[PDB]
C-alpha cells in the first residue's frame, strides 16, 4: 500500500523464463524499490493516475 | 517512423580516472596559494590598503571553493551517494563562493577605475568603505545561493547515477531554465560589461600619460581580461547553448546532447582553474606582496 | 553506472502502434525533474526500446492488458 506521492517510477516486468509471474516494480522518490501485487487494483489505478498526470 | 527511439547515455573510464588527479591537482595548489595570500596580508598590518582588504575577501572564497571541490570530485567519479544534506550544503557553499568571487573581481575593477582615471577628482575618496561593500557583496552572494538551498536533492535514475540535481516538481525543467539566468547574468554579463567599460576607461588614461611604468600594468590588465574570459566565457556559452536547445532553437539529437555534456564537463573542470589562477594573477604579480612574503621567511 | 551533469527527458519522438506479442517489458515515468512529460518506454523481446506516446488510449490499453 504505497502512496501516490511517494512513488516515482514503475516498471512492469511480462512473464519470460525466468520469471512466470508479471512483476511490478516501484521506484520511490527515496531510491528503494518495492515490489507490488499486480492483482491489486490500486496498482492499476495509480498507473492510470499517473498516466493522466 | 521506427527511427525513435531512447537515447542510451555512455559513460568513459578515461574521463573519470584524469578528472580526479586534475581536481586533487587544483586543489593543492589553490590551498597552497590562498594560504600564502591569506598569511602574507594578515602577518603585518601596515600598509592595510583597500586593495589589500579586497584581496583577502577574494582569498578566502577561494579557500573555500577549493576546500568543497574535494566532495564534488568524488561525486564526478561515482556519483552523489553522500546524501541530501550534504547536498544541500556543499551547493550552497560552492555556488555563494562563486559569487562572491566574481562580484569581488568586480569590485576590484571599479576599484581601479576610481583610483586611476578619476586620481585627481573628489569621487575617489569613496574608495574607503572597502568593508561595507565588502559585507553587502557577501549578502548578495547569500541572498543569490537560496535557489540551491531551496529546491536540490538527490534523484534516483535508472540510467543514470544518483545526482544533486533540483526538484521543483512537475515542471522542475522550466523552472530550472529560468533559474539559470541569474548565474549567467549577475555571474556573467553584469561582471564582464562592469570589468570591460572601469578596465577600457583605465587603459585609454593609462596610453596617454608618460609614466615610467605604463606599460606592465597595460599587461597585467590585459592579463586579468583575458585570464577571466578564458576561464569563464565557455562555460556559459555551451550553458547557453543548453538552454537554447532546450527551448528548441537549435535541433536537438543524442549526439549533441552527448557533446554538449561532454562540454559542460570540460568547461567546468576548465572553470575551475580560476581559484588557483587568482592568488597568481591578482595578488602575487605585486611587488608589495612577494617583498612581505620574503620578509615574513625570517 | 555513468555520471550525467544534466537529465533529459529519455525520449525524443512519439512512437504509436506496438505489438503486443514482440513487448517484453514496459517502464512508465511520471514527469519529475527529470522532464516535464510522461514517458513510457517499451523494451522488446529483440532487445529494442521504443517510445510510447502517454496520451495514446492504445498505449494505456497495452500497459493495461501486460498488467
Amino acid at each position: 500500500g504505497i502512496h501516490l506521492k511517494n512513488i516515482q517510477s514503475v516498471n512492469v516486468r511480462s512473464p519470460g523464463p525466468h520469471c512466470a509471474q508479471t512483476e511490478v516494480i516501484a521506484t520511490l522518490k527515496n531510491g528503494k524499490k518495492a515490489c507490488l501485487n499486480p492483482a491489486s487494483p490500486m496498482v492499476q489505478k495509480i498507473i492510470e493516475k499517473i498516466l493522466n498526470k | 517512423l521506427l527511427d525513435a527511439a531512447p537515447c542510451e547515455p555512455e559513460s568513459l573510464e578515461i574521463n573519470k580516472y584524469f578528472v580526479v588527479i586534475i581536481y586533487a591537482l587544483v586543489f593543492l595548489l589553490s590551498l597552497l596559494g590562498n594560504s600564502l595570500v591569506m598569511l602574507v596580508i594578515l602577518y603585518s598590518r601596515v600598509g592595510r590598503s583597500v586593495t589589500d582588504v579586497y584581496l583577502l575577501n577574494l582569498a578566502l572564497a577561494d579557500l573555500l571553493f577549493a576546500l568543497t571541490l574535494p566532495i564534488w570530485a568524488a561525486s564526478k567519479v561515482n556519483g552523489w551517494i553522500f546524501g541530501t544534506f550534504l547536498c544541500k550544503v556543499v551547493s550552497l557553499l560552492k555556488e555563494v563562493n562563486f559569487y562572491s568571487g566574481i562580484l569581488l573581481l568586480a569590485c576590484i575593477s571599479v576599484d581601479r577605475y576610481l583610483a586611476i582615471v578619476h586620481a585627481t577628482r573628489t569621487l575617489t575618496q569613496k574608495r574607503y568603505l572597502v568593508k561595507f561593500i565588502c559585507l553587502s557583496i557577501w549578502g548578495l552572494s547569500l541572498l543569490l545561493a537560496l535557489p540551491v538551498l531551496l529546491f536540490r536533492r538527490t534523484v534516483y535514475s535508472s540510467n543514470v547515477s544518483p545526482a544533486c540535481y533540483e526538484d521543483m516538481g512537475n515542471n522542475t525543467a522550466n523552472w530550472r531554465m529560468l533559474l539559470r539566468i541569474l548565474p549567467q547574468s549577475f555571474g556573467f554579463i553584469v561582471p564582464l560589461l562592469i570589468m570591460l567599460f572601469c578596465y577600457g576607461f583605465t587603459l585609454r588614461t593609462l596610453f596617454k600619460a608618460h609614466m615610467g611604468q605604463k606599460h606592465r600594468a597595460m599587461r597585467v590588465i590585459f592579463a586579468v581580461v583575458l585570464i577571466f574570459l578564458l576561464c569563464w566565457l565557455p562555460y556559459n556559452l555551451v550553458l547557453l547553448a543548453d538552454t537554447l536547445m532546450r527551448t528548441q532553437v537549435i535541433q536537438e539529437t543524442c549526439e549533441r546532447r552527448n557533446h554538449i555534456d561532454r562540454a559542460l564537463d570540460a568547461t567546468e573542470i576548465l572553470g575551475i582553474l580560476h581559484s588557483c589562477l587568482n592568488p597568481l594573477i591578482y595578488a602575487f604579480i605585486g611587488q608589495k606582496f612577494r617583498h612581505g612574503l620574503l620578509k615574513i621567511l625570517a
